[PDB]
């Protein structure tokens, strides 16, 4: 998985 | 349930993204109602855009800017997030 703030 | 988000140029929309990786086998996925989408939200900001618009930790991405994404990657579901700038329309499914 990946995480990214938006 | 659809969510309409619009920030301001410097903030923003108050939400993390996690989701599976385009690399790994996400041909092999098929979504179910325990498990409807790749990508979901961690977490979700108190009193920011995306919580001002009902989005909530838990919550399976289905669409954005009308474009299905419940089979997509990570990566390019970003990207169509942030095609939008400061305007961005989600459909969801809760899972809580
Ligand atoms: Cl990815």
């Amino acid at each position: 998985e990946a995480q990214t703030r938006l | 349930s659809v969510a309409i988000l619009q920030k301001r140029d410097h903030e923003g929309f108050g939400f993390v993204l996690r989701g599976a990786k385009a690399e790994t086998p996400i041909e092999e996925f098929t979504p179910t109602p325990a498990f409807p989408a790749l990508q979901y939200l961690e977490s979700v900001d108190v009193e920011g855009v995306a919580w001002k618009a009902g989005l909530r930790t838990g919550d399976f991405l289905i669409e954005v800017n009308g474009v299905n994404v419940v089979k997509v990657g990570h990566k390019q579901v970003v990207g169509l997030i942030r095609q939008g700038g400061n305007r961005l329309v989600m459909k969801v499914v809760s899972v809580t």
